[PDB]
This record gives structure tokens, sequence and C-alpha cells, in this order.
RNA sequence: UAUGUUAAGUGGAAAAGGAUGUGGGGUUGCACAGACAACUAGGAUGUUGGCUUAGAAGCAGCCACCAUUUAAAGAGUGCGU
RNA sequence: CACCUCGAUGUCGGCUCGUCGCAUCCUGGGGCUGUAGUCGGUCCCAAGGGUUGGGCUGUUCGCCCAUUAAAGCGGCACGCGAGCUGGGUUCAGAACGUCGUGAGACAGUUCGGUCCCUAUCCGUCGCGGGCGUUGGAAAUUUGAGAGGAGCUGUCCUUAGUA
RNA sequence: UAAACGCUGAAAGCAUCUAAGUGUGAAGCCCACCUCAAGAUGAGAUUUCCCAUUUCUUUAAGAAAGUAAGACCCCUGAGAG
């Protein structure tokens, strides 16, 4: 099996320059850039790309598939975008969104304030619903990393913050 | 500037008549204490008929003491002996009545029963 | 964490990895099952 | 930031707004004045150099008072670099006021210290003295210089020398009145130095 | 000079033992009437097989293991009640 | 084992001064828990600082008292006697027990008993003179780089909330 | 940065903190706080002052012999010693 010579698709709207390095991909939700190396051959058709490594290395297999995934990331980002939900969860917790300054009540004696880039948003559809909404992946796991870093979930009683949909095992304290 | 083996005189009628500092309380290394100061002790001369006993290992407070205290607008206070007061765990006192006068610097350090029992608080 | 230079797993959900060039074992059923060479 | 420099005159003891006692230090700050002012392009760092004292023309130099003519003022005794100041507030020939301080912000102090001599290092260091019966020879020595090992003495080994004449700072003081009819400083508590030694206030570093 | 190997400063310190480290060679299995891994649909019935125990009724202790449509299901992999 | 030291090798403990390592006693970070919470147990990282005063014994150790946030383990000629003490070490005296026919000895104990040295070199702490820094001088300075300091309890609140 | 936590992510269609990429993260490290410090011969930088004289010897970065700026001797002394 492979990954890199699997085509990736724009469909349409989507848009890209190449260069020599850092190339750049453009849509409706925004623009990315990233720089992918020079040993990778960048094959483009009119809506499908195509990555090409040199030979059958161990790296040059492990640059092919990465600069596929990088660039699927982008192109659907660009595309769709990305958004992770956190639910949390406990007696007295509850946040609310300030623009790009998000408050958090999670049961610590102060409020907790996270902010965002220009390229994030929170959104709070409720007071225990949050979720993390952007473009580029990395960064979005990174913010929603650090807020669930803020209260993490528990076993005994659930007491905190998750994504929604995961798997938060729990023991049977006493 | 009470220190270990520095002998104290009673200021109640817990039983006891005459104190040793085993040790002053406070960190570690405290070698010296004043007014406010919590002491274990001995009991090396007590009452005959007294609750607190030849021996026995105590609590106290120091009440009055030679090497005296300050007040923040320059005003200090000394005695002509060094006193003490034996308590439980609590801040309270072991007797009932105190002698002698008392230093207001227990006040700060909420020693308020015995500052009440005192009859002149200075 | 069991630091321990005898790593091996201990059921059939652990992972082993080469992480920062340790040896780690990796279960996400049983955290006991974590594991590191040292 | 700021500051001046001055002269210290001697201790006092003050009630501020109530009887509490504050011991005091007394600064005379005869008005200071800036003489030079050194920036990156030519000196490499922002600074402002001062000078206080006003010393007699006959005691002074030549080179010095070509140093003094562009501010326009006569030959200073005590000259100084201030740094990490504002350089447009600050003009060659300004006069340096007390009334730039307020009583009651927080301040630095820098000073040195009074010359104890040639002292032992139990004054200089605070080691301790020997015992002075059952047989003692060791009364008032420093000790051990060390292990046997090395076959040297291991550095800052602690011994008598030259006790003062340091340079120390005083942090976190605080401004108990100004006198600017009189050019003096009230400072909360004791500072390095002898009497008619030269002090330089500043704006606190950590505040 | 030529061919390769190593990615630890190994070289330039040392064992039992541990490891999808990497290179070479061989054997063997499966595989374009489609391998392996993933995703989707299903994963059951007479039957909650019985004994058991207040309760075990797929999975405390204890015997067997037929049958079903089948495209396939163990008289049940663990959790858990 | 007896390689160095018998034309000297000073023997334990304590004192003054400390310095180093980390196999970390406390503080700091984290994972696992048979971690409900407080306390914890264990392991990984971490050596920045700190790591008590007394009674008994010559004692190290150890026991006890009372505190501590904690009362770390080791090395540096079981650190340091041209820096101190000399209590303990059977130097010479004497005595008990025991042994010896005995002079004497310890399979044991006890009382008492001279600790010399003006620092040459390196080393360390401080202070100077000379010269240099490319004309001579007076001041102020960047700062390579070095050192010092680095600790911590209790209470209140959050809250008798989770 | 340590340990630990990862985000994205491939080798290995999944998974995965790592291989590239990226980030939290300790009383510890470099700074930040204080002091010494240009003998830092790698001898630094800035401001200001004195000026470019006489003879002899020589094409000599020459020698002595009076001086400028300035410093010192010497004396009265302590905030110093
Ligand atoms: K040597
Ligand atoms: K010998
Ligand atoms: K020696
Ligand atoms: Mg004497
Ligand atoms: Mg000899
Ligand atoms: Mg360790
Ligand atoms: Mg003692
Ligand atoms: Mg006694
Ligand atoms: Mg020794
Ligand atoms: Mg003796
Ligand atoms: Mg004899
Ligand atoms: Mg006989
Ligand atoms: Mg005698
Ligand atoms: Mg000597
Ligand atoms: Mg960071
Ligand atoms: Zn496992």
């Amino acid at each position: 099996s492979r990954i890199g010579n699997k085509v990736v698709v724009l469909p349409a709207g989507v848009e890209i320059k190449q260069d020599g390095n850092n190339i750049t991909v453009k849509g409706p939700k925004g623009e990315l850039t990233r720089e992918f190396s020079s040993d990778i051959k960048m094959n483009i058709e009119g809506n499908e790309v195509t990555f090409i490594r040199p030979n059958d290395s161990k790296e040059m297999k492990t640059i092919h598939g990465t600069t596929r995934a990088n660039f699927n990331n982008m192109v659907v980002g660009v595309s769709e975008g990305f958004q992770k939900a956190l639910e949390l969860i406990g007696v007295g917790y509850r946040a609310q969104v300030q623009g790009n300054k998000l408050t958090l009540n999670v049961g610590y004696s102060h409020p907790v304030e996270m902010t965002a880039p220009e390229g994030v948003t929170f959104e709070v559809p409720a007071n225990t619903q949050v979720i993390v909404k952007g473009i580029n992946k990395e960064v979005v796991g990174e913010l929603a990393a650090n807020i669930r870093g803020v209260r993490p979930p528990e076993p005994y009683k659930g007491k905190g913050i998750r994504y929604v949909g995961e798997f938060v095992r729990r023991k049977e304290g006493k | 500037m009470i220190q270990q083996e520095s002998r104290l005189r009673v200021a109640d009628n817990s039983g006891a008549r005459e104190i040793l500092t085993i040790k002053v309380l406070g960190g570690s290394g405290r070698k010296t204490a004043n007014i406010g100061d919590v002491i274990v002790a001995t009991v090396k001369q007590a009452t005959p008929g007294g609750v607190v006993k030849k021996g026995e290992v105590v609590k106290a407070v120091i009440v009055r003491t030679k090497s005296g205290a300050r007040r923040a607008d320059g005003s200090y206070i000394k005695f002509d002996e060094n006193a003490a007061v034996i308590i439980r765990d609590d801040k309270s006192p072991r007797g009932t009545r105190i002698f002698g006068p008392v230093a207001r610097e227990l006040r700060e350090n909420n020693f308020m029963k015995i500052v009440s029992l005192a009859p002149e608080v200075l | 964490m069991k630091v321990r230079p005898s790593v091996k797993p201990m059921c059939e959900h652990c992972k082993v990895i080469r992480r920062k060039g340790r040896v780690m074992v990796i279960c996400p059923a049983n955290p006991k099952h974590k594991q590191r060479q040292g | 930031t700021k500051g001046i420099l001055g002269k210290k005159v001697g201790m006092t003891q003050i009630f501020t707004e109530s009887g509490e006692l504050i011991p005091v230090t007394v600064v005379e700050a005869t008005p200071n004045v800036v003489l030079q002012v050194k920036t990156v392009e030519t000196d490499g760092y922002e600074a402002i150099q001062v000078g206080y004292q006003d010393k007699r023309e006959v005691l002074s130099n030549k080179p010095a008072k070509g140093h003094v003519a562009k501010a326009n003022t006569a030959p200073k005794r005590f000259i100084k670099e201030f740094k990490n100041v504002e350089l447009g507030e600050y003009e060659v020939g300004k006069e340096i006021k007390v009334d730039v301080f307020q009583a009651g912000d927080v301040v630095d102090v820098t000073g040195t210290t009074k010359g104890k001599g040639f002292q032992g290092a139990i004054k200089r260091h605070g080691q301790s003295r020997g015992p002075m019966s059952h047989g003692s020879r060791y009364h008032r020595r420093p000790g051990s210089m060390g292990p046997v090992a090395p076959n040297r003495v291991f550095k800052n080994k602690r011994l008598a020398g030259r006790m003062g004449g340091d340079r120390v700072t005083i942090q976190n003081l605080e401004v108990v009145k100004v006198d600017v009819e009189r050019n003096v400083i009230l400072i909360k508590g004791n500072i390095p130095g002898a009497k008619k030694s030269l002090i330089t206030i500043k704006s606190a570093v950590k505040a």
C-alpha cells in the first residue's frame, strides 16, 4: 500500500502556487503556505495533484507521505476548514467567548483566559460546549490541547474538559 | 532574649512557680524569644497543691521581659523580671488568674483571654 | 511510567515505539502497561 | 528611569502624619547639572553624564573646565553617568532639582561604605571565634585553608584584609519628604557611606 | 583510489537482558477468481444451552458444544450489569 | 596483595573553615496507583539553596527529650594537629580481678600523666611600585569574563467550596 | 531545556509526540538583581586640555635639554589608613 501516490483533489475554487520552495495554497476560507522540500516532484493536473519521490529509500518514502498529507491538510482546510469540539463538564463549570478571547470557569479560584490568533475562532454555542474552528489543523489542535490542559478529565467522576467524542476511562473510586 | 535553659517566673495560678525554657518555637534555629513567642518548658518549682507539678513538660507564653518590647511610635516597654504564662495547645491558659502586668503586644498574637484576665495591660 | 531495561509488551494492545531514541511501550487501555528504558 | 546624586549628611528621627516614627537619612542634593549626553551612534549606549558639587577653580583643571564649559556651569567635584533614562527629556545645561522625586516613591541608593581597615575574617565575614578556654589556643583565626589533595588553597577562601570602601546598593527604600528650598531628600532608613560622602539616588529597578 | 556499512561522537568503556534501529542472505505463508491494514453492513438464533447462586441469563465456580440462514457468527473475546 | 612510606607515618573523636558528588532529606516538576479528598506509596528529572539545639558516653554510631519544611548518604590522607584541643589511646607511677613458681602480663577495668617550629617558594586574602597599552595628560565609561545571592514556614482568603 | 504533555504527521493506507515541521514545560541552565572588571598585551570607546620648541647628529620611529597641559615631591589632616 501507499499514501503519497494517492492523487489529491482540489476540487474547485481552490488554487495553488508552485515555487522552488514555500508552496502556497488559496481558496474560499483563506491563504496558506508551507515549505515542502525540494526532493519531491510535484506533478499537477487541473483538478488533481500528485507527489513523486526520487527513489524507494526510507527517507524519501517518509517525505513523500508527509508532503501528501500536509498538502491534503492545506487543501481541506482552505475548502471546509477544521474544528475541534470540546465539552467541559462539572458542577459549576461554564464558559463564554468574547471575540478572540475565551473565558473559562472550571473550578479554579480565578477564571482562566485563553486567546486565539486571527486565523482561529472560538464559537461557544453553549456554556459547556466549546468549539475551536480554523484553517490550520496544527494550530487548531495546539489550541484545543492547551485548553484541555487547563482542567483535563478525571477517572473518578469525570470533571474536566474533553474532546467531543473521545473516550475517557473511569475508575470506581470509593 | 529568652533562651534555652533560661528560667522564668510564672504569671498565673496554674500551679507552677518557676519554669525553664526547653526550646523556643517558630522556625528551625530560633535561639531567642521575646513577648508573644511561645515556649516549651519544664516546671522546676510548683505550688504544692497545684495542678501543674514538678517535672511536667508544658507549653508557655512569654508575657513580660526585661529585654522588652517596642512600639511603632518609638515607645518601648521594659520590665524588672522575665515571666511567662502556661497554656494548652489552644492559646488559652491552664490556670485562671494572671498576676502582675502584661504587654499590649499579645493582642496582635491573639492571646486575648490572657489580655483580659490580666489586671493591667501596658 | 515503568522505567526498566526489560521493556516488553504486557498485552495485545501494547505498541512499541522508538521515541527520542528511547524504546517505549504504549497501551491506551491500561496505562500501567506504559514502559520506558532507563 | 531617573535619579540624582547627592551628599550624605546624617540621621534623624521623624514622625509621618501619625505618631509612627520613621528613622531617616538626610541627602543634600544641591542641584545636579547635566554635562554630556551619550548615544549609541557616537558612544555605544544611551546615557547622561551629571555633576553635583562645585569645586573651586584653583582645585579644578583646564581639561575639566573645558568639559563643563558647554553646559555653562562651574567645575564639579563628583561626576557620574545615569543609564536607562529618557534622553529627549534631558538636555545639556539642565539642572536636576529634587522636585523630580515624589515623597513616598520607591528608590534605590548606591554609596561607598565606611572604611573599616585591615580587619580579620571574623569581623569581615562573620566567621566564628574559637573557644576561649578549655586549653584553646585558637581564638580569632579563620581555620583550615582546605584539604590536602589539591596541595593548594581554593579561591574565595575568606581571610583578613581591607573591610570597607566597597560600592553598595540598598534597594526598595522610600522617600519620606522633599525640601526643594533646602535641596534635601529624607530617605527611610540607613544607607551606605560616611558623612560628606557621595550617594546616587535612582528610581527602583525592581519596582 | 575503489566499493559498501554505521548516525551513536559509536569509533573514543562494561555485562545479563530488551527492542517494527538499519544493511545483507536464505526459508516460509498469503496475494490481482483482489493479499494485509483500514472503512461500511452484519456479528445472531431454538437459547436468557443447562448446573450454579437472591442473582451468572454469552463472560463468578461447573458440563457440553448441536443447530440456523449462510455471505457469517464461539452454545460466546473481554469490559460491565 | 604487600607496590610507596621505618635517615618518622600523627592515632580516634570534637572545634574553625569549608568544598565536591548525586544513589535527592525538604523545597521544585511529572507519570503510575490497590490515587475518592487530606495524607500518601513508588518511579523519572532536578544538586540552586537549606538540612536544629540539648542529656548519656572520650566516643563515631546509638538511645532519649524537644523542635523542624527537612533533621540526607558519602568523598576530599575515615578533609583539615607548621590551624586548636588531647577526653580516648596500657610511655614511664599505682591499684582491683584473673593468669603465671616468678620477673611480669591482659583474655578486662581504674586514678594520674611535656602536643616543638621567627613561613623561603607555591597557594590564598588584600594593598602598592614599575612598565606597557605607539605624542603627553585629566575624567567618565561599554563590557568580554569572573564572583556573590539563590532558602523557607505559618496565617487569611478563594472556602467549609470541590 | 530536563523528565513529562503533546499538535500535525509518515515510514507501516490505520496507529503513533518525531523522522522532517511545531509547541507547552522545573527551586535547575543563559539573562534578569548586586559587586569586581580594558594587564580583555585581543590593553577598547567617548569628552576635554597641551601643543608640533632649541641644539647636535642625519636621513636616524635618532640623541640631549629646557618646557606646555598635568602630575609628583614637601607640608596641614581625616570621611582614609
Ligand atoms: K598539583
Ligand atoms: K615509616
Ligand atoms: K596539615
Ligand atoms: Mg590564650
Ligand atoms: Mg626524610
Ligand atoms: Mg537522580
Ligand atoms: Mg554540646
Ligand atoms: Mg547537668
Ligand atoms: Mg582524618
Ligand atoms: Mg589522657
Ligand atoms: Mg606500670
Ligand atoms: Mg598466684
Ligand atoms: Mg594532677
Ligand atoms: Mg604563623
Ligand atoms: Mg518554553
Ligand atoms: Zn497494553
